[PDB]
């Protein structure tokens, strides 16, 4: 479902699929759309691992270091070094996780 | 390997957090809708959009027509192959919405977005998910920061599947963590 | 000389004033629908609640069974005799809703409300007027957040102490939409 | 029996659909016809209001604020002392009522 493949928009007259513009823009699936969807500009501690193509995001990931918050406004923040006195650490620093600091009280 | 997709140019709207509830804990296979209220605006497109728990990367989109409803790009057909959506003209505003049935692969983050080409202004997130990770007086809403379930009087504990247990309602890394944490569950 | 009704022990949510959105201006005939939608709850029943800007006292309202979306009671019939409603169950929550055709004797406040016999727990409020008054043409427009009076249509907007309404595709009655108005603002 | 699945103005319905049982007077009320298990409690009126009229079967109590003091239609609903007359320079053009404060509006 959808009149034009990835790649492309569709044309104002409803007839015509057209190519995005590599390095602009894109659309992964299937659609109708009048255009492309603007690519993923990486930034400042952001590394970019792979380009924008006709037909895929660009993907940003963070720093070493730093991770990749999910709540507003998902940007990539600092790790912790370590616990405080008291907790243990669990999860350890990853691109997608801050280390974990559980409480024995 | 696996093409991906997002939002070039988020934006939150200001009450993003208030409106949005805490995450939802519901058993597999229940059938649940994802209900996007939004007041007439000047948007073209609107999307519902999901960043799924687990093996998921970017956030992929249904992205329909402002003004009709219709269908522009089913992003989400791989993941939620039978997923349907509604589309209701009322006016003032449009309401909008995703059914599917839950499972441990469409446990995610969906939220309800403005759209254009390169921006989206993101007014409200729903969570929903299928177990809980601990190492509680689970209620139905009740507003805040505690997570919930439609059918609490279902929930279970099991272990594996430390001192640790597992909450799920019944009958590989996390990407809803850092969303997850930030909410709480019943002390009593 | 008429009846009136109302909640007996009214409580507002949490987050009522940054979820209930500013008031909108409407044309006299638009066909308009209340959204209402909640998480699932502990109450019996839920409402549609209309406190009318012209001629009524107390409030009027629709209420449903919360489980089946039934018909309870439509307090509504007399002034929304036409009024349709809608109740979808969403196993995480319900929408439920009421869609009726724009007059000045309908223009109102319209509140979500969780209920049962003696409370009712206010969700939300929609605003709807089809006139606004002033003394001494803003640039209204479409819904954006805030505290700024809008509309669906308002390219619309017509000029007829100034008065502002919606044209289609005066009074001294007070208006019991006042106090509510007024802690919004025009463009 | 109800009417048509339904008890009359004054009345609830019982929990097994089959009778129709009065509203206790001075304690709830039902306005219409009406599917309920129970009748809708009557408002007390809280002071600072004056009670004009009370509470039957069939309607609710009616409760007016007290002269000086006007209904606010935005939570909590309550009565609110009107504010003082309007200062020097500024035009009074709403009058203190138990629905409407003072309005004052200024020659800018
Ligand atoms: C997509 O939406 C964005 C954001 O609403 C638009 O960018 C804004 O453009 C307006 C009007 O031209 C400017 O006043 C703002 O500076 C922009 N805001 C932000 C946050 O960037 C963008 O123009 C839209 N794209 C299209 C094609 O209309
Ligand atoms: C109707 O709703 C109200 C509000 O939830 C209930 O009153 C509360 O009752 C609980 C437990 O009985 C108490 O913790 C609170 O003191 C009451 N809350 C308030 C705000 O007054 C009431 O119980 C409900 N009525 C029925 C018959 O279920
Ligand atoms: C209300 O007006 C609508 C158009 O907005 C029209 O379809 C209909 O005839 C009217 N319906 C009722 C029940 O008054
Ligand atoms: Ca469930
Ligand atoms: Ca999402
Ligand atoms: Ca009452
Ligand atoms: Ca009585
Ligand atoms: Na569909």
């Amino acid at each position: 479902e959808g009149l034009c493949p990835p790649g492309h928009h569709i044309s104002e007259d409803g007839r015509d699929c057209i190519s995005c513009k590599y390095g602009q823009d894109y659309s992964t699936h299937w659609n109708d759309l009048l255009f492309c969807l603007r690519c993923t500009r990486c930034d400042s501690g952001e590394v970019e691992l792979s380009p924008c193509t006709t037909t895929r995001n660009t993907v940003c990931q963070c720093e070493e270091g730093t991770f990749r918050e999910e709540d507003s406004p998902e940007m990539c923040r600092k790790c912790r070094t370590g616990c405080p006195r008291g907790m243990v650490k669990v999860g350890d620093c990853t691109p997608w996780s801050d280390i974990e600091c559980v409480h024995k009280e | 390997p696996f093409a991906t997709a997002d939002i070039a140019e988020k934006m939150w709207a200001e009450n993003y957090e208030t409106t949005s509830p805490a995450p939802v804990l519901v058993a597999e296979g229940e059938q649940v809708t994802i209900p996007c209220t939004v007041m007439t605006h000047s948007w073209p497109m609107v999307s519902i959009r999901a960043r799924f728990c687990r093996s998921h990367d970017g956030s992929d989109e249904l992205i329909l027509d402002a003004v009709k409803g219709h269908r522009l790009m089913n992003g989400l057909q791989y993941r939620l192959p039978y997923a349907t959506w509604n589309f209701s003209q009322l006016h003032l505003g449009q309401i909008f919405s995703l059914t599917f049935n839950v499972s441990t692969d469409t446990a995610g983050m969906y939220e309800c977005v403005l759209r254009n080409y390169s921006h989206g202004l993101i007014m409200q997130r729903f969570v929903i998910l299928t177990q809980l990770e601990t190492l509680p007086a689970l209620g139905r809403y009740s507003l805040g920061d505690q997570i919930w379930s439609p059918t609490p009087w279902r929930l279970r504990n099991h272990d594996c599947g430390f001192q640790r247990n597992y909450f799920y309602i019944g009958r590989e890394p996390d990407r809803c963590w850092t969303v997850i944490q930030r909410y709480r569950l019943p002390g009593d």
